[PDB]
């Protein structure tokens, strides 16, 4: 999924915000690995994506 | 006269107090309560705390 780049804060156990909320949530109990990296020249245009 | 059986009550009342008491040490904790633990910090290291 794409998210805004201030948002990979977001992407964390017991965090609160707005799409946390409202688009994906992560569970406490999580066990994993979490990756995010800049998607601007695939998923940004000067047009608007 | 009579202050050996004194020291009993005395000794049994006075430890069943320091007991209760003891419950409002934080332990270095955040707070002492934990329904505040739990409404003001992140539970992963509520967990913890």
């Amino acid at each position: 999924f794409v998210i805004r780049g201030d948002e990979v804060r977001q992407i964390a156990p017991g965090q609160t915000g707005n799409i946390a909320d409202y688009n994906y949530k992560l569970p406490d109990d999580f066990t994993g690995c979490v990756i995010a990296w800049n998607s601007n020249k695939l998923d940004s245009k000067v047009s608007g994506n | 006269a009579l202050g050996k059986l004194q020291d009993v009550v005395n000794h049994n009342a006075q430890a069943l107090n320091t007991l209760v008491k003891q419950l409002s040490s934080k332990f270095g904790a955040i707070s002492s309560v934990l329904n505040d633990i739990f409404s003001r910090l992140d539970p992963p290291e509520a967990e913890v705390q």
